[PDB]
């Protein structure tokens, strides 16, 4: 029987008759309190029972009932959550019907460390993940870019190897939005841990989906990040048609992210031994300056360094 | 003010008319922000940066000692609304009287667990962030009964039960894994002189795992670049020295493309929104890239500045992150929290103040009674307060067992 916290006929603990026994617990703030929070009647109620609860470690369905309330009052209250996953165990509680409940929460609570933590706790209990993949896409949905939802599912995915759909998802969402950076580090994430990028074959075909991406919105970081970062590996003066490549859509398609690739590319060429070593720097050292000076100016300092760090290398 | 700049318009998002929940929430952010660049020129006044200290010291002095039921919700936190205000007060000059720090001393020996640690709360079960909160705090009040609140012997056997075979540790005991608790530890441990040599065995190497494809580090390994993440890593390794762990220079490309060529604020991730509080996780990484490059006796390194625009920051922190009746926020329309008001102060100081060994460069915008106490990079509580702190407990022998 579970009067809600928010039902309009909710009544206080102190005021409930089957609580009657337990005499309620108050806060030991000390007698100079700090940070002291002036707690409304409601939340005072709950926590001073869910404290003589607590101290005198009653795992009872009343106990387990009461630290859904404090739990709503305070989702962030980690000691309550614990006390929680304590009463699951010992009161043997349908372990589904707490999956629905932090479904629930997890809703309201997107942000919440506690509400997904748990989720995983009860995933790792059961060792059934069947639901996990669509209720993640549900709050991705919602919020595309919910850090802990991508936490969890590269935990799912991981832990009972389902890889074989991720890809397509990644597809999916990058079609809705190319520019989200949580997506393209999830594409990372899938290939990185199925088939590496060392198949030429998937390096190429990477490269060459990221090259259409950077046609289609130039001005998307998150692409050129992923260009550099997939080729960064072997070392970007290891391709040479790129520099080419890139070169060409130096009037079209041309940014201060192609501006900065130029520089990363110059910048490895000249660790490599290149032909053409002055003439390289010189190239590098003048993009560094119209950067600093000019199409970059928010990141001066660096550009800079890039310059002097450059010179006082391949002077 | 390089915000106001004419050329500066040229910064604005350039969606390639190709629109995205991405380039539209951007676009609303750089509107909201552009008008409060300009209202100077609309209300033809002359810009004014002034950092209103007495409205940030009223809340401050206030929240320090009650908070409305609208706090409920940091019941489990405490300690970090302690450090997050006698920080703030640090930073702004602000004393703490001898009978508020003994007051504060007194709430976090309850806070303590018996079994090392602190909870977030009186009787609440220890965990990692009210640790480091807790023994920061106890380090900017510096005194003896502060330093003796600290029960040094459970605190290092508390680390060891959250200390993970693969390096790691947990947040808290039946608890959560990621970069905070790595920095968490190595924070408090080397605060209060309790590593054991076996300690952060392996934590340097899992932290490194937490770097990737972006030069950012994410929460656990495959996880997103992000900024509070990143400091937590790179700080972290700064406190075990083997900073040199990470690719610090795909690390210092990474962080400098957080800056808003616009908002001249950090975003957390790329693609993401500009925040206040990333003023700090952040920007505070170029000090720390600094003190590790210049470590590998880096020739190139500036002598007067940080690798990130410290004017466009200071500019975004004073104009758009102020709130008029005292505290800091995210951003214009965001409402002022502790947590703000302590990063957005943090971010001010660390853009107001540059140093590398002999070399000391501040960048005060606005009137000069801006300018903030100094921030140690690394633990985020004053220098002189960092250097006490081990100090005294140097005198302390590492707990054997
Ligand atoms: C505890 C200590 C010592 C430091 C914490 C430092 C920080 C801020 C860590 C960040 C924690 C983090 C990234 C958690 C992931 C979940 C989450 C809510 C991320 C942020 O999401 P958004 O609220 O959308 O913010 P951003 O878009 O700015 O990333
Ligand atoms: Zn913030």
């Amino acid at each position: 029987g579970f009067l809600s916290l928010d039902s309009p006929t909710y009544v206080l603990y102190r005021d409930r008759a089957e609580w009657a026994d337990i005499d309620p617990v108050p806060q030991n703030d000390g007698p100079s309190p700090v940070v002291q929070i002036i707690y409304s009647e409601k939340f005072r109620d709950v926590y001073d029972y869910f404290r003589a609860v607590l101290q005198r470690d009653e795992r009872s369905e009343r106990a387990f009932k009461l630290t859904r309330d404090a739990i709503e009052l305070n989702a962030a209250n980690y000691t309550v959550w614990h006390f929680r996953r304590v009463l699951l165990r010992s009161l043997q509680k349908d372990l589904q019907e707490e999956m629905n409940y932090i479904t629930a929460i997890i809703e309201e609570q997107p942000k919440n460390y506690q509400v997904w933590h748990h989720r995983r706790v009860l995933v790792e209990w059961l060792k059934d993940p069947s639901q996990e993949l669509e209720f993640i896409a549900d709050i991705l949905n919602q919020d595309a870019k919910n850090y802990h939802a991508w936490q969890h599912r590269q935990w799912v995915i991981q832990e009972f190897r389902l890889w074989d759909n991720e890809l397509q998802y990644v597809d999916q969402l990058l079609k809705e939005d190319v520019r989200n950076n949580s997506v393209w580090n999830q594409r990372h994430f899938v290939i990185s841990n199925t088939t590496g990028y060392s198949d030429r074959a998937v390096l190429e075909r990477e490269v060459q989906y990221t090259l259409e991406m950077i046609k289609l919105v130039p001005h998307n970081e998150s692409a050129w990040n992923y260009l550099k970062g997939i080729l960064q590996d072997r070392g970007l003066s290891r391709y040479p048609n790129l520099l080419n490549q890139l070169l060409d859509l130096q009037p079209s398609h041309s940014s201060p992210y192609l501006i900065a690739f130029l520089v990363d590319i110059y910048e490895d060429m000249l660790e490599n031994q290149c032909d053409n070593k002055e003439d390289i720097l010189n190239k590098a050292l003048e993009l560094c300056e119209i950067l600093a000076k000019e199409k970059d100016t928010i990141r001066k300092e660096y550009w800079r360094y890039i310059g002097r760090s450059l010179q006082s290398k391949h002077s | 003010l390089y915000s106001l700049r004419p050329e500066h318009a040229r910064e604005r998002l350039q969606d390639d008319s190709v629109e995205t929940v991405t380039s539209i929430e951007q676009a609303k952010v750089e509107e909201k922000i552009q008008e409060v660049f300009s209202s100077y020129k609309f209300n033809h006044l002359v810009p004014r940066l002034v950092l209103q200290r007495e409205k940030h010291f009223h809340y401050l002095k206030r929240g320090l000692r009650q908070l409305t039921d609208a706090y409920e919700c940091l019941d489990a936190s405490r300690p970090w609304l302690c450090y997050w205000i006698l920080h703030s007060l640090e930073l702004l000059d602000e004393p703490i009287p001898q009978i508020v720090a003994t007051d504060v001393c007194q709430f976090l020996e309850l806070c303590q667990s018996p079994d090392g640690g602190f909870g977030g709360g009186p009787g609440q079960y220890p965990h990692l962030a009210p640790t480091y909160a807790a023994v920061n705090a106890l380090c900017i009040i510096g005194t003896e009964e502060a330093y003796n609140v600290i029960n040094r012997e459970k605190l290092l056997q508390y680390l060891y039960s959250l200390k993970q075979p693969d390096g790691s540790f947990l947040m808290h005991v039946g608890g959560e894994v990621d970069v905070r608790s790595a920095y968490c530890a190595a924070s408090v441990a080397s605060l209060t002189n309790i590593i054991t040599p076996d300690l952060f065995e392996g934590t340097a190497e899992w932290i490194a795992r937490c770097q990737n494809w972006e030069g950012g580090i994410g929460g656990v390994p495959g996880m997103e670049a992000h900024g509070g993440y990143t400091f937590c890593g790179l700080a972290a390794l700064v406190i075990l020295k083997k900073e040199r762990s990470l690719n610090l220079k795909s690390l210092l490309q990474w962080v400098t493309s957080r800056q808003m060529r616009f908002e001249g604020g950090f975003q957390g991730r790329c693609n993401k929104l500009v925040d206040g509080c990333y003023s700090f996780w952040q920007a505070g990484l170029l000090p720390l890239l600094h003190r590790a490059l210049h470590a590998q006796g880096d020739p190139a390194l500036s002598m007067s500045h940080w690798m990130f625009h410290q004017q466009a920051l200071q500019e975004y922190i004073l104009m758009c992150c102020q709130c008029p009746a005292g505290g800091l926020l995210d951003k214009p329309g965001k409402s002022r929290d502790f947590y703000h008001t302590c990063y957005c102060l943090s971010g001010l100081s660390i853009a107001q103040h540059f140093g590398s060994g002999a070399m000391l460069h501040d960048v005060v915008m606005g009137v000069p009674e801006n300018v903030l106490q100094p921030t140690h990079p690394v633990y985020n509580i004053g220098p002189d307060k960092v250097i006490q702190a081990t100090t005294h407990f140097l005198q302390k022998p590492v707990p054997g067992f």
